[PDB]
């Protein structure tokens, strides 16, 4: 897909389909 | 003209003293200051006021106001020739809540000298303002942000409304659904195809609200003049673009229409028409004051009237009457013994949403990390002697309430029932089998009884005789067939033939006829007339003519 | 950066995104 | 007392559990979690078969997010006690978000939550969540961050039925249907082992108590060392967060922020983060070395606090950005604290700064380290304050922050009463004496709160039952003020000033705010302005409870307005209404029911029922019509108070029933009426009498008992006896019969007719029946009578007002 402008929960179901997992973990 | 003075207008018995002012002088501006409280008619009494006006010599002024939604009450007006307030600003507008519309859309005013005032305007439209561009003399490009208080006015007043198509699926008699055909993207739509109302955040969109009211004319406006107002029932807010209602009047002209709601913070808004719609034909309101009387032992007189609700249209209406079981004797107490004289009976709050706006940010931020038979239908049950019906049925029409009926059982109680009833209207016949039915009302019961007849059934077949002609004289027969109710006695009667002998009488039960059909007595020696009458449930009967016997 | 001000905050692209996912 | 604590600690930093279950291995054995804890973005956490109740506190705050596969938070942590709240999450403490699979938390075990607050928010399958008390689970100050919703528990979550448990607030108090809450005694605060057996305060988080009686606090209240609860740290060794640590260990250790990984700072006796004011951190970064202090960020926008963490230690702030706190929370939370730590720092900025869409902000008084703004655009506005809803007031009265250049924008702030800007006037280069039209909103600022105004005071001085009048006690210093303090209302311009405006209302509790702004919804009465201060009010509904104030409406565009509080008085008695649904029934000839009720306003203390029945002369013989033609068969039917119910001349009944009764009563019954005679009826409700008025009003007025209306009733058609007797039958020598009797004594109504009967002994026989309209019966001493030879029989009934009477007996007689 193109240029994005997610916000709200939208943002978060976004980055949930966009990876299914790894994340780099905060520390 | 009375080219009446300018000045403070502070309140509206002000305007009330300014009444039929068609032209204003005074060289110190028109200030409109009214502070009233809200309580309605405050428009009303401008325009009887100052609606005269058509132009104002001087400047004018407005501030302060409490209540006002407009100015719109300026009919007349057409021009202001703004005589200085100062040169600067020939009109000024300046805190002035509630505020939010300017002269009518129609009407088009000019402004002589200067410039304008508006500031503080929270609930005027900021788009609004441009529409004075061409109003002013000088053709100005545009009001500038000295003029314009544009980041100080309209803030919770924006008016970029998208048009929202709104069509019902169907109604019920008592319920409906609306459902908002127009489609809004709460997401950033990434352009999809058309997407012509869109929102930044799903979660500052609250959700669509529903507005619905009853209305016979169809004509009840948006706004109202009082800025309290009720007669919008007013619902909870929703997302789906769906909404169900119920408790519905049946075939009742309603008007409606539906609004987005979202965060002060968010400005951009939909918003759709004014539309109606009726309720289905319903169950009929039941007929009102049913009455009737008796003409005849054969005949009764029967009369009503429809004030009620039709909740539809009456498609005719339906009549019964049936013979109840016939009064039968009190056999409790003796007749005979005492006789019977025949007698007769009868705004939105935002805090928590942003509360939890705010906290999802920064939390996200956080984390990641590089009884009836309802047949009713025209009908009769005819008597097997066929001398009269024991039911009756008819369908009548619903321009006359009232009719007569006859060949009736000639002594009775009667009930009878008369119920309206609607069409089978298209919305229903498609399923009208597997019952649903109640076209038709529910009923109330009417109880009347017939005149007595002609003659109490004279009993006829009389005669004396007489055994071993010494033995008892004998008086025979037939008993009556057709009496006003059960006999319950007769009454024997002679006398004697000769000046100033009373002529007795008697009473008896139906004894002894069965045996011989006849009464009998031992009287005495003598030449007598006799005659005889017999009582039934329905009182005394009548007598016979006379007969007559030697004896000895 | 921060999503909220990588995206929501000016435009972005799932190739943007990418840079969380990685495991 | 220093004393032993429960089990070893084994401390370990921050730990993140994040996309797999397996890492929870990473949290094996420790006794406490020396920062923050979270789990997030487990989507099938059903491998959990392994729990942890080893650990026992984490001290900064927890976040659950995004997590499914999961049931109950209490699955990991069976024995999680307290939180030490050092660092605060969003000011929040315990976080659980967004997790579709919780449904429960039954985390029995926690005690104490040392600061911040708690939130669960949009966990749908959420249940038993109210019956939580969390404002005992935080500090006793005001700690009022409890925030929870979206479960959809009216109908999801009726599942509430707990043990039986402790209710309070008109439920229990529960963590799930087995596991009941449990308050300790409220000497502990949550240091109890239950709800009554407690070990010493200094064990936080409760306690384990050895079988041989020694205490053993699960945490300490002040610090910990070596297993040991002490109140302060020996000498050498710095306080890391829990626990006493040495400088070299203070220094391995490190403490986590946003984007940072901070090392600990040993200095002065605390295992300090980083250095505070007047104070920098050496370029070994083993100590803070002093300095002046002076540092420089850059400007931009603060959204939440969590941002707001960033800038703190900044002194200088630049960038032509304007600065804006754009900050909103639910309550009145910590946020005046944690922008206190964020910004206590700055006293000089390049550019302006802007507030708006702002809420829970009580004021900008945490910005009292700035002294200068300096402007820079937001163009040419020096400040910009645009709907904040519950910001009123800016900074100490000594803190004043020059602007240079620019004008302010104030608009939408409900509740910052005008007054206060006033004050910003010598920080602006003009120091000008009014502020432009266009710079802040006269009535869209502080208009809906009250924030201020001068206080003012009003008594009621008289008082009627219909009417009152009330007079203020406050002085007003109209013009040049005549006399100083004591309370002034000034006025400098007499012309400014108007009257003083009264309001009232009816309110049986006394508790009606004050006047509304909104349209239409209000329910007070308000009063022309007047000037002398006081006012008289009329048309009061009697005895009852009505609320006022008063306050002046004289704005003439002046701020220093004045109001009163609300204040209730009562109406005197008035008169009482009239008594409800009174009804009279037939007892007997001799004997009468009547009922009644007062369902009204009583108009005061109701004191007696004033019950009257009056004898009515019976239904007369009228000539209209000679009743033979046709009998009537049956009868038909449809002030100073005093007592003293009377009797018949003749005693035989009762001619008056004038009663004393209590407001106790709602029915009588009454006995020796006269047979078929009407009787007019009263009850009426009486008062007691005003102390005043048993002197000013004894005269006349009385007004102690209400109106009278007339209920009647008839006695019922007398018994059947005194129809006719004396009855018999003679001959006058062809001679004519005579028969004779006496008349009724008191018959049922004057008799109508006598009405004779008689029948032969001849079978089957009807008898015959005649009239006689008392004729000169008497006169022939006798009613005379011809009739045929033969043998007869006799009676006669009464025919009277009340129609038929029965018949009396028969006797026989014989004619030749
Ligand atoms: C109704 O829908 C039509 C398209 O079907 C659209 O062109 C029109 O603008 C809509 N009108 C309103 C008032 O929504
Ligand atoms: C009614 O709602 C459904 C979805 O519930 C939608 O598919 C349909 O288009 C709606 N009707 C109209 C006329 O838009
Ligand atoms: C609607 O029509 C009724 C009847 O004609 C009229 O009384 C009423 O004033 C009308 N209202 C509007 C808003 O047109
Ligand atoms: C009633 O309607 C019938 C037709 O159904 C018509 O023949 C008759 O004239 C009408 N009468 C009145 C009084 O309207
Ligand atoms: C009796 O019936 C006739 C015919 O239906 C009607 O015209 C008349 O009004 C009725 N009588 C009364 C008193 O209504
Ligand atoms: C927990 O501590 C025990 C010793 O008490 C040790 O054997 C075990 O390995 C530790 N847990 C892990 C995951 O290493
Ligand atoms: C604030 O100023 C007043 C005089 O206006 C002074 O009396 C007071 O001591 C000052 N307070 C502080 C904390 O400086
Ligand atoms: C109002 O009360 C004061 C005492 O509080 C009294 O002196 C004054 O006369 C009163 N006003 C009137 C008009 O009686
Ligand atoms: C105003 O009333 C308060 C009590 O409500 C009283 O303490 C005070 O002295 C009064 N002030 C004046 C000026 O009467
Ligand atoms: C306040 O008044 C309301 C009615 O307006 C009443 O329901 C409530 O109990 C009152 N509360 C108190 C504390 O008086
Ligand atoms: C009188 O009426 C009252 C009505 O409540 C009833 O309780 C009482 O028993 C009655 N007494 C008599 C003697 O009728
Ligand atoms: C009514 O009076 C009786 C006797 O005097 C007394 O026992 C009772 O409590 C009273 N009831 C009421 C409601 O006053």
């Amino acid at each position: 897909p193109g240029n994005h402008k997610l916000c709200g929960p939208a943002l978060s179901d976004a980055m949930d389909v966009v990876c299914p997992h790894g994340f780099n973990t905060l520390p | 003209d009375k080219e009446c003075s300018s000045g403070l207008i502070d309140s509206l018995e002000r305007a009330r003293e300014f009444h039929g002012c068609t032209i204003i002088t005074g060289t110190e501006p028109l200030t409109i200051s009214i502070k009233r409280e809200s309580g309605a008619h405050v428009m009303d009494e401008l325009k009887y006021g100052l609606a005269a006006v058509h132009k104002i010599q001087s400047s004018l002024m407005v501030h302060l106001t409490y209540g006002l939604k407009s100015l719109k009450f300026f009919q007349s007006l057409t021009e202001i020739s703004g005589d200085p307030d100062a040169d600067k600003y020939a009109l000024y507008v300046l805190d002035n809540r509630d505020l939010d519309e300017l002269w009518g859309p129609n009407q088009t005013v000019f402004i002589r000298k200067g410039g304008v005032f508006f500031h503080f305007n929270p609930k005027l439209c900021v788009s609004t303002i441009n529409q004075l561009l061409p109003m002013l003399a000088s053709k100005p490009k545009f009001f500038e942000k000295s003029d314009v208080g544009a980041d100080s006015n309209g803030n919770r007043g924006s008016c970029g409304t998208a048009v929202l198509n709104v069509t019902l699926q169907s109604v019920g008699a008592n319920s409906a659904m609306l459902n908002v055909t127009t489609k809004v993207e709460i997401g950033e739509p990434q352009k999809p195809s058309n997407a012509t109302i869109v929102f930044k955040d799903p979660r500052a969109f609250i959700g669509f609200v529903f507005y619905h009211m009853i209305d016979p004319y169809g004509n009840s406006t948006k706004s109202s003049d009082d800025p309290c107002d009720d007669r919008w029932k007013v619902s909870s807010p929703e997302k789906s673009g769906v909404m169900v209602l119920s408790n519905l009047i049946p075939y009742t002209n309603y008007s409606y229409y539906v609004r987005t709601m979202a965060i002060s913070s968010e400005l951009t808004n939909a918003e759709s028409d004014v539309k109606n719609f009726r309720t289905n034909p319903g169950r009929p309101s039941k007929v009102t004051e049913v009455v009737a009387t008796a003409i005849s032992d054969s005949k009764i007189n029967v009369t009503w009237s429809y004030l009620d609700k039709p909740y539809g249209v009456l498609t005719r209406y339906f009549i019964k009457a049936k013979l109840i079981n016939r009064p039968t004797r009190n056999n409790n107490r003796d007749y005979c013994t005492e006789p019977l004289v025949k007698a007769m009976e009868n705004e939105y709050d935002d805090r928590k949403v942003q509360a939890g706006m705010e906290f999802e940010n920064a939390l996200q931020n956080f984390i990641f990390v590089p009884d009836d038979e309802n047949t009713y239908k025209d009908e009769e049950d005819l008597s097997s002697n066929k001398q009269f019906y024991e039911v009756f049925a008819k369908e009548l029409p619903p321009n006359q309430t009232h009719f007569v009926f006859e060949k009736l059982r000639h002594f009775t109680r009667y009930a009878i029932f008369v119920v309206a009833c609607r069409e089978e209207i298209p919305s229903e016949k498609l399923r009208d089998t597997s019952f649903k039915k109640s076209l038709c009302s529910d009923y109330d019961t009417v109880f009347q009884t017939t005149k007595r007849k002609k003659f109490a059934d004279i009993v006829m077949d009389l005669k004396v005789d007489l055994e071993h002609a010494e033995s008892p004289v004998r008086v025979r027969w037939t008993p009556p067939v057709d009496p006003n109710g059960e006999i319950v006695t007769y009454e024997v009667a002679y006398k004697l033939q000769k000046p100033d002998q009373v002529e007795e009488k008697k009473c008896i039960p139906a004894a002894d006829f069965n045996q011989t059909a006849g009464y009998l007595i031992k009287l005495n020696e003598g030449l007598y007339s006799f005659r005889v009458r017999a009582n039934s449930i329905a009182g005394y009967g009548d007598f016979t003519e006379v007969e007559h016997i030697k004896v000895e | 950066g921060g999503v909220y001000d990588e995206c929501c905050v000016k435009t972005c692209s799932y190739l943007e995104l990418a840079i969380y996912c990685l495991p």
